[PDB]
RNA sequence: AGGGCUACACACGUGCUACAAUGGCGCAUACAAAGAGAAGCGACCUCGCGAGAGCAAGCGGACCUCAUAAAGUGCGUCGUAGUCCGGAUUGGAGUCUGCAACUCGACUCCAUGAAGUCGGAAUCGCUAGUAAUCGUGGAUCAGAAUGCCACGGUGAAUACGU
RNA sequence: GCGGGGUGGAGCAGCCUGGUAGCUCGUCGGGCUCAUAACCCGAAGGUCGUCGGUUCAAAUCCGGCCCCCGCAACCA
RNA sequence: CCUCCUAAAGAGUAACGGAGGAGCACGAAGGUUGGCUAAUCCUGGUCGGACAUCAGGAGGUUAGUGCAAUGGCAUAAGCCA
C-alpha cells in the first residue's frame, strides 16, 4: 500500500493542480490491472496452459481464470469453448502491490529497457504493455523456465483521456520514454 | 588502411580544385578520376563527379562521407541480377 | 496458305545458305549482301547488326 | 508522293548547305551561342534524314509487329543441332542488345546435344522489320566436335521469322445471306 | 548470476562464464576477473554476492549487450544509408570485405537458392 | 478471496546492490537479492563525428 | 587516366580448415634437415597487448641474420556440449609495403561467433621410412599462397592369392 | 430429359463420409559412360474447370455457368 | 408431413404455379431458483499475423434459438450456474 498511500497523499494533489479539477472525485484513479497470458499453442497440449497458469499465478498472487475461445476460428484451428488463455484481475491492495513490483523490480529487469512507449494509451486513458519473458518477475525461477512465456498488462483507469492517463502514470514514476 | 603517420591521401590536383571551388563558391560539379582521394572535411557541400570507369557519377559530399575514399560512392560494376 | 509457306521454305541443305560461318577460317560472309567479317566471336555474341543493316539497305 | 520525297531531298541538300554558312558565321564571329545555334539546326536536320532512312528500311507492311523466330536443325545431324543452339544464343543476345523482349515458346532439344528446334517470341518496336532479313538457312563449317576424327564438316540450320498477326475476327452469318427451305 | 541484464552460467569457470555477455570475450573476461581480483578458475556459483557486485562494476566499464547491439546496428545502418560500396553489399546480402562471389560466399548468401 | 485456491502471498525483503531495501508482499518464500532496481537502473536514473575523427586523427 | 581481368540465381574440378577428448586451452621443457640473403638478411636494445616502430651489431656467410621447429613429453583444466569443438561472417581500432590498399593486399588487436556432430549414388591415393600426420625452407615477389617446388620429425595397416 | 466426368506437363486416385492432394510416366540436379540411352542417387511442380453459396473450415457439400462424355429422344 | 407466396386485410382455396425443409435430436437441450445480455467495428496490447486471448470505446439485437421458413422472444423463448 506504499503506492496507494502515495496516490492519496501526493498524486491526488499534483493532478488536482495539473488539471484544475474542481473535485477530488475527478482525479484519475487506477481502477484495475488485468494480466493476460493467452496461450494459442494450448490447442495441441493442455499442460502448457496449466504451466502458464501457474506462472501467471506466481506473478499475480492469484489463481488465474482460464479463458476459452469465444467462437470457432479456422485460421488458428480453434473450436468455440477450447481454452486459449488465462487472465487475472487485480484490484485494491493486491493491485497496488503489483504496481509497485512492476515499477520497482520487474521493469528494471526488462532486458535492454530503454523506456515504455507513451503512445500505448488506448484513447480512453488506459494503458496496455507487453512482457516478453516471465523471467523479468523475480518470483519465476530461471532454473525452471521450461518455455519462454510472456503476458500483457493492462492498467485500466478512471481518466477520461490519454493525457490524464499519462499524467497519472507519470505521477506514479512509470518509466515512459 | 593507410598508416596514420603518413596522413590521409588526396591527389594534389583535386586538393587544389577543391580549395579553388570552396574559395570561389562555384556550384558547377567538379569532375575527377581520383577515386583514391579521401573525402576531406572541406569537401562537404560540394558536388564531385567521380569516374565510375565509363562516366562521372555525381556525388554531393556530406559530413558522414568524411574519411571515405571518393570511389566508395561510385559503383563500377553494374549487376541487374540473373533472370531479372 | 500455311502449306504454301511451308513449301516455299528452303530446304536446310547444301545448296542454299543465306550466310556462311566458316569458324576454322574466322570468316562470316553473307551471300546476299557480301558483308564479310573476321571477328566470328562478335557475330556469335550477337553482333548481327552489320549483316542485318546491310540487308535492309540493299532491300 | 514524288514531290514530297523530291522536296525533302532538295531541302536536305539546301539546308545542309545553309547550315554550312551558319556554322562558318558561328566560328568566325566566335559566338559560342551561334555555335550552339548551328549545332541545333544540324541536329534537327540529321534526325530528319534519319526518319527518311527509317521509312526506307522498314517499308514492309507488318514491319512494326512483334515477330516469331523459328530455328530448325538440318543436314548436320548432331552437329546441326549444336549449330542451332549456337544460333539461338546469338539471336537472343542480339535481341537483348536491341532492347527487345524474348520468350521461348517451345524447344525440342537434341538427343546428344543442341536443339532440334526452338520458337522464340520477340516483342519490340519494328521487331519483324529488324529480324525479317535473318530468315533463311545458315551454313556452318567447323571441325565437328562430334566426329572422332575431327574432320571438317558442314552443317545447316534454318531461321524463319514470321510476324505476329492479329487473331481474325470471327463473323456470324447475316440472315439475309441464307435461304431456308422446309419440306 | 545475473550481470548486464542477462544470466550467466554458474557451473562454469568464471572466465568462460563471463564470455556469455555479448561484448565480452576471453581477453575482456580475463581483464574483468583480474580487475575484480578473482581467480579465473573459480566457478560462478562459488562466489559471494559482493564478488558478483564487483564483477558487475567491472563489466560496466565496457559496452555490452543492447548498447553494443545498437551501436553495431547504427554503424551498419549508416553505411547502408551512405550508399557506400560496403553499404550496398550489406543491402544485397553479399560479402562485404572483398571475398569471391562466384563459388563461395554461402555464409552471406545463405543456403543455396536453386534455379 | 476464495480460500485455499490462491498462491501463498507473504511479505519478503528485497535488497538491491545499490542499497535499496523494499519490504513487499510476494509469492516467493525467500528474501530477494536484486542486481538492479528503479533506484539504480540507468534509465530510471537517467544516466543511460566523422569530421571530428578526421581532424583529430590526421592533424593536418 | 579511370575501370575490368576479383562480377554471381547456379554446376563441376582441385585444395585448406573442421565437425573434437588419440582432443581444446594454459604453463613448462626436449629432438631436425634443407635453404636464402647486399635497393638484402637484419641481431641487440628500447617502445607497443600485438601486427610493428626507433636506434643499430654482424654477414656476400660451415663465422652474421632469417630462425624458439612442430607433432612430442610433464603438469593442470575442460567432461561431452554445437561445447573452453569450429572459426566463417560482420562492426570498431590499427600496422606495413607501395605515388596510391574504394572497387581489389596482407597482417594485428577488441568484439562477433555461421554452417558443420564424419557427408547419397559414386569416386581417389598409397606396398615402407611408403600411407597418415607434424613442422621448415625456396622461387615468383615492393606488398600480396590453403598453390607449386623442396626439406626433415613421428610413423603404420595389409598383400591369402589371380 | 436422365446420368457421369473436369486434380502438378500426360494418364489415373483422392469426393462418397468437409480438415489430410497420392501413384506411374514426364521435368530438373548429381552420378555411370569416350558420349547418348538404359541404370543409380536426389529434387521440383496442381491453391483441384469457372464463378458463386454453405460452413470455424470446401478438391470434397449445394447452385449456376463453360467444356467433355454417355444414354434417351417414342405411338406419329 | 412442415414453412412462405399465389390467397383477393376472418377461415379455407387449384395448377406438371413460385421458393425451401422433415422421416430427427436432447436425462439435458426437460423442471425450478438465482443471475446475465448480443452481432459487428474501432483503439491499445508478448509471441499473435485478416482472424485466438486481454482492456476500453462505438453500436443496440444488424445477434441467438439443435436443424427449413414464418410468426415470436428483453419479464426474454437468447446465455451461465
Ligand atoms: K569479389
Ligand atoms: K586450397
Ligand atoms: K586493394
Ligand atoms: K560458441
Ligand atoms: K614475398
Ligand atoms: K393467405
Ligand atoms: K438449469
Ligand atoms: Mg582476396
Ligand atoms: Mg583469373
Ligand atoms: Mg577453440
Ligand atoms: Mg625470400
Ligand atoms: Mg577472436
Ligand atoms: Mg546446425
Ligand atoms: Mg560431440
Ligand atoms: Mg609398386
Ligand atoms: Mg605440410
Ligand atoms: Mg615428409
Ligand atoms: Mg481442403
Ligand atoms: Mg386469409
Ligand atoms: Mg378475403
Ligand atoms: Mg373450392
Ligand atoms: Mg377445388
Ligand atoms: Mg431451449
Ligand atoms: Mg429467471
Ligand atoms: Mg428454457
Ligand atoms: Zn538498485
Amino acid at each position: 500500500a506504499k503506492l496507494h498511500d502515495y496516490y492519496k497523499d501526493e498524486v491526488v494533489k499534483k493532478l488536482m493542480t495539473e488539471f484544475n479539477y474542481n473535485s477530488v472525485m475527478q482525479v484519475p484513479r487506477v481502477e484495475k490491472i488485468t494480466l493476460n497470458m493467452g496461450v494459442g499453442e494450448a490447442i495441441a497440449d493442455k499442460k502448457l496452459l496449466d504451466n502458464a497458469a501457474a506462472d501467471l499465478a506466481a506473478i499475480s498472487g492469484q489463481k488465474p481464470l482460464i479463458t476459452k475461445a469465444r467462437k470457432s476460428v479456422a485460421g488458428f484451428k480453434i473450436r468455440q469453448g477450447y481454452p486459449i488463455g488465462c487472465k487475472v484481475t487485480l484490484r485494491g491492495e493486491r493491485m497496488w502491490e503489483f504496481f509497485e513490483r512492476l515499477i520497482t523490480i520487474a521493469v528494471p529487469r526488462i532486458r535492454d529497457f530503454r523506456g515504455l512507449s507513451a503512445k500505448s494509451f488506448d484513447g480512453r486513458g488506459n494503458y496496455s504493455m507487453g512482457v516478453r519473458e516471465q523471467i523479468i518477475f523475480p518470483e519465476i525461477d530461471y532454473d525452471k523456465v521450461d518455455r519462454v512465456r510472456g503476458l500483457d498488462i493492462t492498467i485500466t483507469t478512471t481518466a477520461k483521456s490519454d493525457e490524464e492517463g499519462r499524467a497519472l502514470l507519470a505521477a506514479f514514476d512509470f518509466p515512459f520514454r | 588502411p593507410r598508416s596514420l603517420k603518413k596522413g590521409p591521401f588526396i591527389d594534389l590536383h583535386l586538393l587544389k580544385k577543391v580549395e579553388k571551388a570552396v574559395e570561389s563558391g562555384d556550384k558547377k560539379p567538379l569532375r575527377t578520376w581520383s577515386r583514391r582521394s579521401t573525402i576531406f572535411p572541406n569537401m562537404i557541400g560540394l558536388t564531385i563527379a567521380v569516374h565510375n570507369g565509363r562516366q562521372h557519377v555525381p556525388v554531393f559530399v556530406t559530413d558522414e562521407m568524411v574519411g571515405h575514399k571518393l570511389g566508395e560512392f561510385a559503383p563500377t560494376r553494374t549487376y541487374r541480377g540473373h533472370a531479372a | 496458305e500455311k502449306q504454301a509457306m511451308e513449301d516455299n521454305k528452303s530446304d536446310i541443305g547444301w545448296g542454299s545458305q543465306i550466310r556462311s560461318y566458316v569458324l576454322d577460317d574466322s570468316r562470316i560472309k553473307d551471300l546476299r549482301t557480301g558483308v564479310e567479317t573476321r571477328n566470328t566471336q562478335a557475330v556469335l555474341d550477337g553482333s548481327l547488326d552489320q549483316f542485318i543493316e546491310a540487308s535492309l539497305k540493299a532491300g | 508522293s514524288l514531290e514530297a520525297v523530291v522536296d525533302t531531298l532538295d531541302q536536305m541538300k539546301q539546308g545542309l548547305e545553309d547550315v554550312s554558312g551558319l556554322l562558318e558565321l558561328a566560328v568566325e564571329a566566335d559566338d559560342e551561342e551561334t555555335f550552339n545555334e548551328a549545332v541545333a539546326e544540324l541536329d534537327a536536320l540529321e534526325e530528319k534524314l534519319a526518319q527518311l532512312e527509317f521509312r526506307r528500311m522498314f517499308s514492309g507492311e507488318y514491319d512494326s509487329a512483334d515477330c516469331y523466330l523459328d530455328i530448325q536443325a538440318g543436314s548436320g545431324g548432331t552437329e546441326a543441332q549444336d549449330w542451332a543452339s549456337m544460333l539461338e544464343r546469338m539471336y537472343l543476345r542480339w535481341a537483348e542488345s536491341r532492347g527487345f523482349k524474348t520468350e521461348i515458346i517451345k524447344e525440342s532439344e537434341g538427343e546428344v546435344a543442341g536443339i532440334k528446334s526452338v520458337t522464340i517470341k520477340i516483342s519490340g518496336d519494328y521487331a519483324y522489320g529488324w529480324l525479317r532479313t535473318e530468315t533463311g538457312v545458315h551454313r556452318l563449317v567447323r571441325k565437328s566436335p562430334f566426329d572422332s576424327g575431327g574432320r571438317r564438316h558442314t552443317s545447316f540450320s534454318s531461321a524463319f521469322v514470321y510476324p505476329e498477326v492479329d487473331d481474325d475476327i470471327d463473323i456470324e452469318i447475316n440472315p439475309a445471306d441464307l435461304r431456308i427451305d422446309v419440306y | 548470476a545475473r550481470i548486464a541484464g542477462i544470466n550467466i552460467p554458474d557451473h562454469k569457470h568464471a572466465v568462460i562464464a563471463l564470455t556469455s555477455i555479448y561484448g565480452v570475450g576471453k581477453t575482456r573476461s580475463k581483464a574483468i576477473l583480474a580487475a575484480a581480483g578473482i581467480a579465473e578458475d573459480v566457478k560462478i556459483s562459488e562466489l559471494s554476492e559482493g564478488q558478483i557486485d564487483t564483477l558487475r562494476d567491472e563489466v560496466a566499464k565496457f559496452v555490452v549487450e543492447g548498447d553494443l547491439r545498437r551501436e553495431i546496428s547504427m554503424s551498419i545502418k549508416r553505411l547502408m544509408d551512405l550508399g557506400c560500396y560496403r553499404g550496398l553489399r550489406h543491402r544485397r546480402g553479399l560479402p562485404v570485405r572483398g571475398q569471391r562471389t562466384k563459388t563461395n560466399a554461402r555464409t552471406r548468401k545463405g543456403p543455396r537458392k536453386p534455379i | 478471496m476464495k480460500k485455499d485456491i490462491h498462491p501463498k502471498y507473504e511479505e519478503i525483503t528485497a535488497s538491491c546492490s545499490c542499497g535499496n531495501v523494499m519490504k513487499i508482499r510476494s509469492t516467493v518464500g525467500h528474501d530477494l537479492n536484486l542486481d538492479v532496481c528503479s533506484k539504480c537502473h540507468p534509465f530510471f536514473t537517467g544516466k543511460q563525428g566523422r569530421v571530428d575523427r578526421f581532424n583529430k586523427r590526421f592533424n593536418i
